[PDB]
């Protein structure tokens, strides 16, 4: 992360679409390096399905300009997660914070 | 003359990392000749272990992951390098690490051997999350000193490895960090005299009197360019001499 | 006639065919270096106009020169990796060889 | 400096005096120290008064 | 010689009569086998019939004559 | 407020320490501006180049 | 812009530096004055020349 | 024509050296000159180098 | 511990008080070690008569 930024390093991270955002909030079930799964809150679940939103991060995959894109989780085991929260970091973001 | 030679008086112990060494007593303009030339043999010039080679099962290379595991294996091949660990006998040792179940795989997981000490046994090394996931790995320890890194070794080594055996950047210097300073100490005639106040912030591993004794010999050995030292005929097959087909059939029923 | 990707290439050590596999593609994992094969293929020849000096070489000594051609690819030089991913494509009805 | 060396000494005794220039403020810019800080920029104190 | 030829541009002359020189000179340490006035010292011939020009050994009056007179020996030789 | 944080930290509020020269041991004649910038590391590699 | 800056800090004039109106027997000891720290770099003295 | 691609994905890991080219964020650039080792670089009072 | 002590291979003389000595080949950050410690002596600790 930068020491001295400008507020606008969160903005961009996020709506650059490279991180992972939570879709419905709830509570972290299970945490790998390539997969995570949120069990999804009672008052935000739909009552037809069994509301378990599962993330797959894209592991090291060549980019354009032939680099690396590697997603990792930036959440642990059983913790709540609200909705628009980060749960895995770009190539260069850092909790959600763009570090070039 | 009138010189005086110094002396080791005090070896204060702060943590298990840092200390202080008082040198005393010392002459005017040696505090700072002594100061600074022991300041670049313990920053570049000390032995130390370190991990070269790690052998974890269920793993080709370094861009893979492994289910359970939270970490990539680029981060946990990174969090090996700050390992501290403390061989006594041999050059080099083989660690091996098994754990099984929910929790952070650190430093106390590694199956300890009779003279191999780790020094900071809460180092995190990895971090399990699923119940019927186990790792294991075989860390080797080396033994060296400066820093040499892994590209160096391919292009050495020209001996086939087997596809599994990751390696690690090797950086065996045990100090972190060094200051020093030159107050004055009191002797009651020779009122111009100094003392030196080295510093000294490392990992475990090296005893910080064995650290200075070790540096002021590499120290006084370069001084010692300064003081002392101001029938092919033989082997050959057979056939390159132009004989007889006849004896073509003479000397080889012989076996010459 | 069809090229054919092999291991088994003219003119070349065993140490050069230390890193490839039955079916001439190196392994997932293998980590190489500049001007190593990755993988082995080779081309059908015409027929080679010897010199008057390199038709009693081959005279002399026995080595024939048969209808394979080595144009496998190899390691741009320069560049010193690790091979992580291997993609065989193959067109229908022509068959997939052990690696596929 | 350069000048006065070439037209009284040649072309010899200059190319190794404009080495030495070099090798000698290389070295003395850096036993000095130089930076530039926030309080380098001075203001005048009469700047308001004088808008 | 080596740093600076300004001390041998003033025995020929020219900057540009210097090169037709001593490559002249430097053929002939090259293909013709002659050997060289002053001591190597390991150097190229570039560098050494650069370096016989400045201490006067080499002109372009004695890369003729010794080159005239070579030839009416075998001038000599053959009838 | 950049000089009240420096206060904040016990650093000299000039934002210039004393160093050291690593090679001599002497102390350079004038403080000098040390702190942290943000540094990046662009697309322009000497491996492509050469 | 570098060797210009070393130079005219090297031959500069100070009014109060150090080792003021000392007399020096040639250039080879105001090296040994500067380096043993007796004298500053920028400090008027009398040297004998040639 | 094709009969078959074979697509080999290599992983190059690079390191800085000198000639790689590094900026900041005020319209800065450079490239890297020299690769110091520690016992070189100016230090302060306590220790820690730049 | 295997540091390559150097072999004195010059001793230069080009006055009965001038030298120059070459000294080669040494551990890299070991030139300004031994060059600089004994600067600082020949400078400031040689007995002699004045």
């Amino acid at each position: 992360k930068p020491l001295v930024g400008t507020g606008m390093e969160r903005a961009v991270a996020v709506d650059s679409g490279v991180t992972a955002v939570a879709k419905r909030g709830g509570v972290v079930q299970y945490v790998d390096a390539s997969r995570i799964v949120i069990k999804v809150n009672e008052d935000e679940m739909y009552p037809g399905e069994a509301g378990i939103d599962i993330y797959n991060l894209t592991k090291y995959t060549r980019s354009n300009q032939n680099t690396c894109i590697n997603q990792m989780p930036c959440v642990s085991l059983g913790e709540p997660v609200e909705r628009g929260d980060v749960l895995a970091d770009g190539p260069s973001t850092d909790l959600g914070e763009l570090a070039l | 003359t009138e010189f005086l030679k110094p002396r080791l008086v005090d070896i204060e112990q702060v943590s298990s990392t840092h200390a202080k060494v008082t040198l005393e007593p010392l002459e005017r303009g040696f505090g700072h000749t002594l100061g600074n030339a022991l300041r670049r043999i313990l920053l570049s010039s000390m032995p130390g272990c370190a991990v070269t080679e790690v052998e974890i099962d269920g793993v080709l290379h370094e861009y893979s992951t492994k289910e359970g595991v939270q970490e990539d294996i680029l981060e946990i091949l990174l969090n090996l390098k700050g390992l501290a660990v403390r061989v006594q006998g041999k050059d080099e040792v083989i660690l091996t690490l098994n754990k099984s179940g929910i929790g952070p795989v650190t430093a106390a997981d590694i199956t300890h051997d009779g003279d191999v000490e780790i020094v900071k046994p809460q180092h995190v090394i990895c971090h399990l999350t699923d119940e019927n996931a186990s790792i294991s790995m075989r860390i080797k320890v080396q033994r060296g000193r400066g820093y040499v890194p892994a590209s160096t070794r391919i292009h050495s080594e020209e001996d086939e490895r087997p596809i599994g055996r990751l390696l690690v950047d090797a950086c065996y210097s045990p100090v972190e960090r060094i200051a020093y300073n030159v107050e004055a100490a009191r002797v009651e005639q020779r009122t111009d005299l100094d003392k030196l106040v080295i510093e000294m912030e490392t990992n475990g591993t090296i005893d910080p009197e064995e650290a200075i004794r070790r540096a002021a010999t590499i120290l006084a050995e370069q001084l010692e360019a300064f003081v002392d030292l101001r029938d092919p005929i033989l082997l050959r097959p057979v056939d390159d001499l132009e004989l007889t087909v006849r004896s073509a059939n003479c000397l080889k029923a012989e076996a010459i | 006639g069809p090229e054919e990707i092999t291991a088994d290439i003219p003119n070349v050590g065993e140490a050069a065919l230390s890193k490839l596999d039955e079916s001439g593609i190196v392994y997932i994992g293998a980590e190489v270096t500049g001007g190593d094969i990755l993988v082995g293929k080779v081309t059908p020849k015409g027929e080679t106009q010897l010199t008057p000096e390199e038709k009693l070489l081959r005279a002399i000594f026995g080595e024939k020169a048969s209808d394979v051609k080595d144009s496998s690819l190899r390691v741009p030089n320069g560049v010193s990796g690790t091979v992580i991913d291997v993609q065989v494509f193959t067109r229908d009805g022509v068959e997939k060889d052990k690696r596929a | 400096m350069l000048n006065t060396c070439y037209r009284i000494l040649g072309l010899k005794p200059t190319v190794i005096f404009a080495d030495q220039i070099m090798y000698t403020g290389f070295a003395y810019a850096a036993r000095s120290g130089a930076s530039v800080g926030i309080d380098d920029m001075v203001i005048p104190e009469k700047k308001h008064e004088i808008i | 010689a080596r740093v600076t030829v300004q001390d041998a541009v003033e025995k020929i002359g020219n900057r540009f009569d210097l090169v037709l020189v001593a490559a002249r000179r430097a053929r002939q340490m090259q293909v013709g086998g002659k050997d060289p006035l002053v001591p190597e010292e390991n150097d190229k011939t570039t560098v050494i019939a650069l370096r016989e020009i400045e201490e006067g050994l080499i002109n372009n009056q004695i890369l003729d004559v010794r080159e005239r007179q070579e030839q009416q020996e075998q001038e000599a030789a053959e009838l | 407020e950049i000089k009240e944080l420096l206060k904040l930290g016990d650093l000299p509020t000039s934002g210039q320490i004393r160093l050291y020269d690593g090679r001599t041991g002497e102390q350079f004649e004038r403080p000098v501006t040390v702190g942290y910038m943000y540094m990046l590391k662009l697309n322009h590699l000497v491996d492509d180049k050469m | 812009q570098d060797v210009v800056l070393g130079l005219y800090y090297m031959t500069r004039d100070c009014v109060n530096a150090k080792g003021e109106g000392m007399v020096l027997t040639g250039p080879k000891e105001a090296e040994r004055l500067y380096r043993s720290g007796l004298a500053s770099l920028h400090a008027r003295v009398k040297v004998r020349i040639t | 024509g094709v009969l078959k691609i074979v697509k080999v994905y290599l992983a190059v890991k690079r390191r800085i050296q000198p000639g790689d080219k590094m900026a900041g964020r005020h319209g800065n650039k450079g490239v890297i000159s020299k690769i110091n080792p520690i016992e070189d670089m100016p230090y302060d009072e306590n220790g820690t180098p730049v």
